[PDB]
């Protein structure tokens, strides 16, 4: 990562030009550049590289952080107590993993209830009259509802309303042993988005794009959407409000609680200037302003600013949302939360599955502990000044299999073998402590059978194949004969692992 | 354990 | 065992 700069990476949604403001701003004090990025897919993305080219600072909800703490991604995060005293201390606890902060809270968002004052003038208080309100507006060619039906995110208020859950919290911490997505709750709730969708009152295909597109030119009465949608509703012609989410079977719809949050990579080179930017321009009165202009933030985590936009009904409303709402958990093991019920809503609602089918996979899928190890293995070859005329050797390489963060790999592997061509004296190289490479010379490139042994023997192990390169591919490094590196990057991933293996893995 | 069924990245 | 100066 480039040094006397900053990257900044915040999700498509977000006020990401409001932030370049403030990027701007710090530029004109420090003379750095700040350079604001919203790539797609930013939050899986960011593990592949974080680097060589990954940000300096990531934003995100809370809800990943603690996955990308666990794999040892972020820089713990040093403010002063007087800093953290500006801050609520609701926004640190979302922002904490393991005793320790790995994030700057910026700004907590709730889904609400988004209606079009001309179209409905009195919102309906519950989920059940919405299939009547659709019937009498789809007489005026109008729809009633229309929100993002891709991303759980949108569709959990509903299942979560009368007793669905992610993770029971028991002993003081979230149990994954003990999912909430197959109880009576979530299927009721589910089983009323999928009969909206028989019913012809919603539409399974409809994404994030569409239901604004729809809602913003006035043809559906009503939208789901949290603060940062708001911005483009005042672009269009619509009278909005932001109110209640409808509660079903008499209880509230119970939205997961994000707080936005800004961590530092713990590959970046500019930990000191990150700070500076996040503690002294972004949490800011003037620094917030600037993002909420461009997208609304919601409740900020700065007390003076928060207090200043406290007064507005549709930050009240977040607030009300927020409040009936549960806060999201920050383990690793919501990512498989996400995708599980990602899966089941998209397959209920398509028709793949019925809700029964679909819930009942997605409890098993959330459940699931998935462990990453990331890898780098191949070989690098230097060309000798000319050939060994005794045995015609022309190059000397080194095999090898590397963790890609800095750790030691002899925690959970037990050994690894680099199986040689027969041309080799004892080709079956075994190597039981790092680093694991066998260096040889040559004349020939061949495939090295790699196999990866784990301390727990019932792990099954892995096996990779390298074809070993010695001659150079590009023309202009051939005819320079260059050395020679061919390493590619892996993933080792661990399922549902042994207790013993667990604790070696992290 | 497996290796991820995404490809491999070469570096 | 395929082996040759490029494979
Ligand atoms: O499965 C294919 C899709 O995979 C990707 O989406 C994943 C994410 O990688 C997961 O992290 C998770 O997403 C959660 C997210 O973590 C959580 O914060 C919340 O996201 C809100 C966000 O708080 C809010 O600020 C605003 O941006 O809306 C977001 C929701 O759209 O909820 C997410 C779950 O809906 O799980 C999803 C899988 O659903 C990838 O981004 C997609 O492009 C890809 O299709």
């Amino acid at each position: 990562i480039e040094e006397g700069k900053l990257v900044i990476w915040i999700n498509g949604d977000k006020g990401y030009n409001g932030l370049a403001e403030v990027g701007k701003k710090f530029e004109k004090d420090t003379g750095i550049k700040v350079t604001v990025e919203h790539p797609d897919k930013l939050e899986e993305k960011f593990p592949q590289v974080a680097t060589g080219d990954g940000p300096d600072i990531i934003f995100w909800a809370h809800d990943r952080f603690g996955g990308y703490a666990q794999s040892g991604l972020l820089a713990e995060i040093t403010p002063a107590a007087a800093f953290q005293d500006k801050l609520y201390p609701f926004t640190w606890d979302a922002v904490r993993y393991n005793g320790k902060l790995i994030a700057y809270p910026i700004a907590v968002e709730a889904l609400s209830l988004i209606y079009n004052k001309d179209l409905l003038p009195n919102p309906p208080k519950t989920w059940e009259e919405i299939p009547a309100l659709d019937k009498e507006l789809k007489a005026k060619g109008k729809s009633a509802l229309m929100f993002n039906l891709q991303e759980p995110y949108f569709t959990w208020p509903l299942i979560a309303a009368d007793g669905g859950y992610a993770f029971k919290y028991a002993a003081g911490k979230y149990d994954i042993k003990d999912v909430g997505v197959d109880n009576a709750g979530a299927k009721a709730g589910l089983t009323f988005l999928v009969d909206l969708i028989k019913n012809k009152h919603m539409n399974a295909d409809t994404d994030y794009s569409i239901a604004e597109a729809a809602f913003n030119k006035g043809e559906t009465a009503m939208t789901i959407n949290g603060p940062w949608a708001w911005s483009n509703i005042d672009t269009s012609a619509v009278n909005y409000g932001v109110t209640v989410l409808p509660t079903f079977k008499g209880q509230p719809s119970k939205p997961f609680v994000g707080v936005l949050s800004a961590g530092i990579n713990a590959a970046s080179p500019n930990k000191e200037l990150a700070k500076e930017f996040l503690e002294n321009y972004l949490l800011t009165d003037e620094g917030l302003e600037a993002v909420n202009k461009d997208k609304p933030l919601g409740a900020v985590a700065l007390k003076s600013y928060e207090e200043e936009l406290a007064k507005d009904p549709r930050i009240a409303a977040t607030m009300e949302n927020a409040q009936k709402g549960e806060i999201m958990p920050n383990i690793p093991q919501m990512s498989a939360f996400w995708y599980a019920v990602r899966t089941a809503v998209i397959n209920a609602a398509s028709g793949r599955q019925t809700v029964d089918e679909a819930l009942k996979d997605a409890q098993t899928n959330a459940a699931a502990v998935t462990i990453v190890k990331p890898i780098v293995y191949g070989n690098v070859a230097r060309y000798f000044g000319k050939k060994r005329e005794e045995d015609g050797h022309t190059h000397q390489w080194t095999v090898y299999v590397k963790p890609y963060r800095n750790e030691d790999m002899s925690a959970y592997v037990k050994k690894i073998q680099f199986k040689l061509h027969e041309s080799y004296g004892n080709p079956l190289r075994v190597v039981t402590k790092p680093p694991y490479e066998i260096t040889e010379t040559g004349w020939g490139e061949f495939e090295i059978i790699i196999k990866i042994f784990f301390i727990d023997p019932n792990e099954r192990p892995v096996t990779l194949y390298h074809l070993l390169k010695l001659f150079q591919s590009d023309t202009n490094a051939m005819l320079g004969k260059k050395t020679v590196v061919s390493e590619f990057y892996d993933e080792m991933i661990f399922q549902d692992p042994t207790a013993m293996m667990q604790q070696l893995l992290t | 354990a497996r290796t991820k069924q995404t490809a491999r990245k070469s570096t």
